[PDB]
């Protein structure tokens, strides 16, 4: 590939005038949802434009932001996901859902899945951070637990990499 | 009554007022820490110094007039600022800049542990810390300031906020000064920053450094560094005190020992490297081997005071030690290699050892000549000083098989083929995106803990970019618009230019196109 | 004494004989120490109780100190515990001292370090762990 | 001798000085000696304190006004970046555009404060020498001052103490600033209300400075019961920063805070003969209006008309008011209850003297507040409401 | 260049610095490093305060306590020598005895005085910020503040002004001090009246802060009559420095002083709702306690116990008293009926209230000065002098 | 400032003993001779405010009397 | 200009050249001068104020300085008077600096000095005598 500028380049123009385009709530918190579940985490569907996703990233949530408050109930920005769910409800679950999870490898993928589809502006600011910091004080209970446990060996084929290159 | 009373001068003294502290806080439900953390800190914790606010402010504004006076009366009246050796007045732009993100994200850090802690005596050691670290930030500020005005290269001390981007040996502090500190459990920031970052790495950092900053004629960082450690101290204490706090928590003995062994790791990775290079190749005159410094600081003395002392309470000598001892032998003249090699993206100038330094580096390192020296000696003869030349060792490295790889962990760099210090080289793919990772510590951290781990890379950013654009768009430049701030020399004359990189042709690879 | 000096036991060797002692499978995990180190930063103060303090009364009481010149400051490593009354600094230097006035040039402290009324201590001790801290 | 060689000065000693005056070049590499010289200035030119401060904190370019680039290089498990827009609601085009209009870095910071820390110790020696607290109210003193003013410590510590996030989760330099130096006056003010406690106490015998009796009171007693609460809220309840500082500052402390140190404390105290209180009021008002000065540059100058996102910010500025001044008004409500238990003094304690005491504090906040940020309100309606209580 | 030698430094120059290091010798010469190690301590080792002061005044042997020998080498016209015996009534077997008990040399009086300096100015600016001026009796601020307390500021500036003989006359260097320390605090307080009406004038539109209402009330209103006649005499009438001293702030600023800046000004503030006016009162009370250790170590505690002319000196200072106490219960005398202006509040402004003052500045007055030196004074005998003209 | 420059940063330096010998003798006979004239300066200046009738004049020379307390101390 | 250089006419001369000059008869009486002499000690704040205000605006509005390098201050003479806002070097400083920070390193004048707002004057006039001096 050949990079161009960092700050100022073709993908982030052309993703700026996508993000324009957003006329109301329920079209945006789609558009956001499937933006961070295809370009965001280790569990992204596409690297492609993994040097410009969070600037992108950024311009939706300001879009989104602002249509919320041209077209919500004030009530609506306090106590509810633009989903249309019940803020309160999108916690009681997902923490129910991550105390459920067997594995290290359960519990890491329902963290990282809720904030690809809850982080703000979808979920209220203060809802989501409060539900974050359960869910990651589980994950880590978990990880942490004899932690030197499995051998490099095990972890890389618990992980699924492929192995390109070992040095000797 | 209205006409008797006791008339003896009395005051209220500050330790009259410390001592009703603890009584603050207050039982009610929703009365808990905002963050994440297996640990639960006790709460009736005491603190090691009796600070109240009227007292601290007393206290540090005293220090700050003795510390101001001689920087803006008696050294400025000598003339001090340009009595620098240029290869440590060079030094000091990396050392105060990098340094104070440190001392900027330990204010947020000292924030977040203040919130953790239940004991209201251990929410105030932590709330003199944030404001502590405050005064460093703007104390590491004032010395590239105080260079700006008054050395004869002020390039680079006047506007490293902004040209520390361009470069890969940023990445590295980033990581463990700067999201080391904050992103985490509460406690594995608490040893990330205090137990290890304050307690064992600034020693040598912001202590030992004012020897070598005074044999190369610098008195300003002296004056200013030793005053910051003054408050660093209390800071030791608090990490300390973190660990008393969670002592008879359960979970320390479940947890404390892998999160102090991750810590300890993740702050040795870059230091032990890059402070052993900044103090050996960024000097003239030298005080002892970094491996010495090393050894009395951090092994003898805070691996036997701290490490050793906490043995009866289930901490344990650090499983990466072993590892960490070979590093502080080899891996800072292994780092040496690539920042020579990589000069145009920093933001200082560089001196290559001259033949006093080479005899120096083989009597405390032997072997030292046979592997490093003929590499830097060949460069000298292939122009590497000379704007003319066209050349750039990294070029060189790339021609010779000797390619540079960035750690997706530490984002330390690793030259596999060359390097002497501990580390091998592993490449994974996942989910169609190749990781290099380059110790068996932070191999374990990616394969656990992947989502922590997704930093770019300065090839990933520059791929297929010519050097001299990265330079130009990055402010790497002079205030005439084209003299490159880094150069690989510290002479008056014959800086390199935009022009004189543009005709070298180098272009950023990507180093994992061939696995 | 001679242990704690700065340069003590393998800090002496260079070259290949430092090297084989720094490898050696002994000297991979911590060795637990019953030291302190203070740091102390060079002052008109400072030197004048490094001078009538900690080099006279100071040594009297632990034999141990060790007190080496590192151009801008002094390093200080004893056995056990050092500690500095700021009511006796301030009578050899005739003007007003209290411990946190001591704290204006105490750079570094490698061991557990308080402060109680005029004293200022730092010791091997476990503190808060072993023994207790109290109030005034 | 000792162990180790005795480092050679490099300025001072006469090889190494030669040696270096030799390395140094005769003229200087380049002419632009103002550090970080494209800070873009709020005033005239450059100021030493946004020299100092700003840019220290290495945001990216995906969090607004941020220089560097990428991502960081260690998040929190599950992926919760260092920093984020995930923080606030609030939105801006550049996190680093505050200024405090007292342009306060460390030094001058604590600089002014061990003035004050040296001369409240003169003053309490020279006050009891004086023996002036012989023509203080001995019910004042033992009943209100003791007991509801010693109570009101701990709605400053509540204050500080909400900060603790605000420190961790702020996304600029000159912000954290303001808001560090904020908290440590806050709790300031609490440890100077129990230093006050603490001196009358060695001058009256039996009179009982523990926090006992004030922790009681603030705990249990209806007078502080919705104060308690909204403080309760402000610092445990929420997570958004600029919720926290605004609900904090801008609408609790200005209207209960105000009210409680001002208009009863301190105003109380010049009718029943305490000449000691004010000395210590005269201090957290002082504190109170500097930290003012910074909120309003930040929520009122700036954030409030960010060329982008200024309405959307005042959607959520007055929801949050609208929200945390009726926690206040009914805060206040109980807290007029105070009254029943004082001497009636006319245009001072009686029904006239705390209707216009509430008219100052509503009125000035609409002025210095309200009016500021687009928000309506009826102050006659908001004192006719805390009168309910009185 | 320039027309002269760029001089190289000693310290830095490495030719320079190199011959001076062959010059210095490898040993120290004495061993002795104490500054001044003999003079005689006063507590328990020697401070800096009487190391940088004690002896720099040059006396011969013939003048108690000094070390020197011989005429002065200049003296006035007719032989008046540039320091004498003749210049006071009082003995002493050393004029260097004194010790100001606060140990203030130059460096800690004006560090702490620029503290009250630039704490005062924060202070005012959130004074008018907070508008609580707003709940201030406009009678009180318009008629005794702005027309009687300016017109105290006359009587600061006379006692002020007593002590230019007193600087030029006196026999040691710390008796200098502590004089010229008290006429700088003197002069101060009259500066910060004036600043506070100086501040209300900006505060309140048509407030005048002129000096001709104070200046005409001071000079010719019979409610300052005597106060004015006894400053006059203190400064302009005698010469004798330990008479004026002594007199001055011992006497007339220990008794009407007292009572006008502390029971009448201070104390009558915080009945009218007077905010403001503690603050500045509460500087001139600190400074009039560190004046009064220091006038106690002079006579009180050494020339009173001379121990071979204490009987001697007290015999004038007796004399002395009994002169000025007569002055200034008659300049109380005149100035209780600034009570017949204001608001009658029991306990504070009837006659019940004034007697209770009244007998607290008298009594604290037989306490800290009377009983010390043998002086009988009947306090009720005293307090019925004054109420005569209540 | 001053204190500063001495206390802390000439002292850190050793500046105290890098005079040439003749010159720290010189520096015993110029710094306690001007003291005896920053002393007497304070009694001369006293004697001038008592003699100027004007309050700023008589202001101008009470400043010099506590600056030369200050030189005195200084010296 | 070169008539305010520090070794400016007889200064140049050395041995019995200078003692000529020195004694001759015209050179028994002083001789009235409309130069002014600033001594300005140097600090951080100083050196900036005579890079940025004294050599460039100052010179030009008044070509006749003269700065020498006198090792621990700078010596100024200039015809007529110097003039120095401490506004101005506030601006420069990016500080609070009112006159009277301006005069803690302000050393020596040898002309008449004086204060007026947050201007700092040094005049060959005769202040006073043939010019008031006024309040703000
Ligand atoms: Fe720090
Ligand atoms: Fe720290
Ligand atoms: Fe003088």
């Amino acid at each position: 590939a050949k990079r161009e500028p960092i700050h100022d380049n073709s993908i982030r123009t052309e993703w700026e005038a996508k993000i324009a385009k957003l006329t109301s709530v329920d079209q945006a918190t789609k558009f956001i949802q499937d933006f961070r579940l295809a370009y965001t985490s280790p569990f992204r569907k596409s690297y492609d434009i993994d040097v410009d996703y969070q600037y992108i990233e950024r311009k939706i949530e300001e879009k989104l932001s602002v249509l919320k408050t041209e077209k919500l109930p004030v009530a609506d920005l306090i106590t509810k996901a633009t989903t249309g769910e019940d803020a309160a409800a999108v916690e009681a679950t997902w923490i129910a859902k991550i105390k459920a999870a067997k594995s290290k490898y359960e519990a890491e993928r329902i963290h990282i899945e809720f904030r690809q589809l809850y982080k703000p502006p979808v979920l209220p600011v203060n809802v989501f951070l409060r539900t974050d910091a359960a869910l990651g004080t589980v994950l880590m209970e978990i990880r942490n637990t004899d932690y030197y446990g499995t051998p490099l060996e095990g972890l890389r084929k618990e992980r699924g990499v492929k192995v390109l290159h070992l040095q000797a | 009554d209205a006409l008797k009373v006791n008339r003896a001068p009395v005051g209220v003294e500050p330790q009259e007022v410390h001592k009703w502290l603890q009584s603050f806080n207050w039982d009610f439900k929703e009365n808990r820490t905002k963050y994440p953390t297996k640990y639960h800190m006790a709460n009736e914790t005491k603190e090691q110094f009796k600070v109240i606010a009227k007292e601290y402010a007393r206290m540090e504004a005293a220090k700050d007039e003795r510390q101001f006076g001689t920087l803006l009366d008696g050294l400025t009246r000598l003339g001090a600022g340009n009595k620098v050796h240029p290869r440590w007045g060079e030094t000091m732009k990396v050392i105060s800049n990098f340094l104070e993100v440190g001392e900027y994200n330990a204010i947020a850090a000292s924030a977040m542990l203040w919130d953790s802690a239940t004991a209201a005596e251990q929410k105030n050691g932590y709330l003199a810390q944030v404001l502590d670290e405050i005064r460093h930030t703007h104390q590491c500020a004032f010395i590239n300031h105080y260079y700006s005005k008054h050395y004869h290269d002020p390039a680079g001390h006047n506007d490293a906020r902004r040209t520390r981007a361009i470069g890969p040996l940023w990445k590295g502090m980033k990581r463990v000064f700067a999201d080391g500190f904050i992103s985490g459990d509460a406690v594995e920031c608490s040893v990330n920053l205090q137990l290890v970052g304050e307690a064992c790495f600034t020693n040598p950092l912001i202590v030992a450094v004012t020897e070598w900053a005074s044999a190369n004629g610098d008195e300003i960082t002296p004056t200013v560094f030793l005053s910051v450690e003054t408050d660093e101290l209390r800071h030791m204490a608090n990490g300390y005190q973190t660990v008393v706090s969670i002592a008879n928590d359960p979970a320390s003995a479940k947890f404390l020992n892998t999160d102090l062994n991750n810590a300890f790791w993740t702050q040795q990775k870059y230091f032990t490297p890059v402070l052993g290079y900044l103090f050996e190749y960024g000097s003239k005159f030298k005080v002892e081997p970094w491996v010495k410094t090393w050894n009395r600081w951090v092994y003898e003395d805070w691996g036997g005071i701290w490490i050793g002392r906490l043995g009866k309470y289930g901490v344990e000598s650090p499983a990466s030690l072993r590892d960490a001892k070979r590093d502080a032998y080899w891996a800072h003249h292994d780092l040496a290699l690539a920042a020579y090699a990589m000069w145009p993206l920093g933001f200082a100038r560089l001196a290559l050892p001259d033949e006093e330094d080479q005899a120096w580096f083989e009597a405390n390192y032997p072997g030292w000549a046979d592997h490093y020296g003929k590499i830097f000696n060949e460069w000298k003869k292939l122009g590497y000083e000379d704007p003319k030349s066209g050349f750039i060792p990294y070029q060189w490295l790339l021609a010779n098989g000797h390619d540079v790889y960035i750690d997706r962990v530490s984002q330390v760099p690793f030259i596999p083929s060359l390097a002497k210090g501990t580390g091998s080289l592993r490449v994974h793919e996942f989910n169609g995106k190749k990781h290099s990772l380059t110790d068996d510590w932070g191999e374990r951290q990616w394969l656990i803990e992947p989502e922590r781990y997704e930093c770019h890379n300065v090839f990933e950013q520059y791929e297929g970019r010519e050097l001299s654009e990265v330079i130009a768009e990055g402010h790497g430049v002079r205030s005439d618009g084209k003299t490159l701030i880094a150069q690989p020399h510290t002479r008056g004359d014959n800086l390199w230019t935009l022009e004189d990189i543009k005709r070298a042709g180098c272009v950023f690879p990507d180093p994992l196109a061939k696995f | 004494s001679a242990h704690n000096a700065y340069n003590a036991g393998i800090m002496q060797k260079t070259g290949k004989a430092f090297a084989d002692e720094f490898f050696a499978e002994e000297n991979q995990v911590v060795h637990e120490s019953n030291a302190v180190v203070l740091v102390l930063m060079k002052s008109d103060e400072i030197d004048a109780i490094i001078e009538d303090i900690v080099l006279k009364g100071g040594k009297a009481k632990n034999p141990s100190i060790v007190v080496e010149d590192k151009a801008g400051f002094w390093w200080i490593k004893a056995d056990g515990a050092i500690e500095i009354d700021a009511a006796e600094a301030g009578e050899l230097l005739g003007k007003p001292f209290s411990v946190y006035d001591l704290l204006i040039n105490v750079s570094s402290t490698v061991g557990r370090a308080y402060t109680l009324g005029t004293k200022f201590t730092i010791t091997s001790e476990l503190m808060g762990l072993d023994r207790a801290l109290t109030d005034i | 001798p000792q162990s180790s060689q005795v480092t050679k000065r490099g300025l001072t000693d006469p090889e190494r000085a030669a040696i270096i005056a030799a390395a140094v070049p005769d003229h200087a590499l380049d002419t632009q000696r103002k550090y970080h010289y494209f800070i873009q200035p709020r005033w005239k030119r450059l100021s030493e304190y946004e020299q100092l401060s700003c840019y220290a904190q290495p945001n990216p370019d995906w969090i607004a006004g941020g220089l560097d680039w990428g991502d960081w290089t260690q998040k929190f498990h599950g992926g919760r970046p260092s920093w984020g827009n995930e923080s606030t609601e609030l939105r801006t085009t550049d996190w680093y555009r505050h200024r405090d209009p007292a342009r306060r870095w460390h030094h001058p910071y604590v600089k002014d404060k061990s003035e004050e820390a040296r001369y409240t110790q003169r003053f309490l020696a020279a006050y009891s020498s004086e023996g002036s607290i012989r023509t203080i109210d001995p019910y004042w003193r033992d009943e209100i001052l003791n007991k509801y003013f010693g109570a009101l410590l701990y709605s400053e510590y509540g204050l500080f103490n909400a900060h603790s996030s605000v420190g961790r989760d702020c996304l600029s330099d000159t912000i954290r600033q303001t808001a560090v130096f904020a908290a440590l006056d806050k709790v300031d003010n609490a440890q100077m209300i129990q230093m006050e406690r603490l001196f009358i106490a060695k001058l009256v015998p039996g009179f009982d400075a523990s926090t006992d009796v004030p922790k009681k009171i603030w705990t249990t007693d209806p007078i502080y019961s919705g104060a308690r609460a909204t403080v309760q809220e402000i610092w445990q309840g929420v997570q958004d920063w600029n919720e926290i500082l605004w609900a904090g500052h801008a609408v609790y402390d200005a209207t209960f805070g105000q009210f409680a140190r001002r208009e009863f404390f301190q105003r109380l105290a010049t009718v029943y003969g305490d000449t000691l209180t004010p000395f210590f009021t005269a201090q957290s008002q002082t504190y109170f209006q500097t930290t003012r000065g910074a909120i309003d540059d930040l929520f009122v100058y700036c954030l409030a008309n960010d060329s982008e996102f200024g309405a959307h910010n005042r959607t959520f500025l007055n929801a949050w008011t609208e929200h945390y001044l009726a926690s206040s008004v009914a805060a206040l409500k109980d807290f007029v209850g105070l009254y029943a238990k004082v001497e009636k003094v006319a245009g001072a304690t009686d029904r006239a003297g705390v209707s216009e005491a509430l008219q100052r504090v509503f009125g000035d906040w609409k002025i210095d507040y309200a009016d500021k940020i687009g928000f309506r309100v009826d102050v006659d309606q908001k004192v006719d409401a805390v009168l309910a209580g009185y």
